[PDB]
């Protein structure tokens, strides 16, 4: 566990990574959408921000559990 | 234009996909932060890994394709 947890906090490091490429992508696109496919589109980044912010709450919770369980482990 | 970032989207996607499979594997490892592979805890933090996952999956398939369909 004590090195499984720095791979976890590499995984969770590229996630968040690729996150921020997908939010700073869409986020570039947020003047430019127009027409029924363009609202389509705009739930899609909102619908992808809720499930990405999800997952980093996600990680963060379970990367405090690991160094604490660490802890008491040392 | 909104074809490039469609087109990036999708390589997020594969690979968000694939570093999802690595976290629910390393939590495999992990169990003992939960009290071990036969702790409540620990089936609990396996089921929102896959539900938070599949539910991020499923919004970034979504995205690349609809803003790919804008586009159009
Ligand atoms: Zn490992
Ligand atoms: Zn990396
Ligand atoms: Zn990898
Ligand atoms: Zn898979």
């Amino acid at each position: 566990l004590a090195q499984e947890a720095g791979n976890f906090e590499r995984i969770s490091g590229d996630l968040k990574t690729q996150i921020d490429q997908v939010e700073s992508t869409a986020g570039s696109l947020q003047g430019q959408w127009r027409g029924a496919a363009g609202t389509a589109a705009q739930a899609a980044v909102v619908r992808f921000q809720e499930a990405a912010n999800k997952q980093k709450q996600e990680l963060d919770e379970i990367s405090t559990n690991i160094r604490q369980a660490g802890v008491q482990y040392s | 234009g909104i074809e490039a970032a469609a087109s990036a989207i999708q390589g997020n996607v594969t690979s968000i996909h694939s570093l999802l499979d690595e976290g629910k594997q390393s939590l495999t490892k992990l169990a003992a932060a939960w009290g071990g592979s036969g702790s409540e805890a620990y089936q609990g933090v396996q089921q929102k890994w896959d539900a938070t996952a599949t539910e991020l999956n499923n919004a970034l398939q979504n995205l690349a394709r609809t803003i790919s369909e804008a586009g159009q």
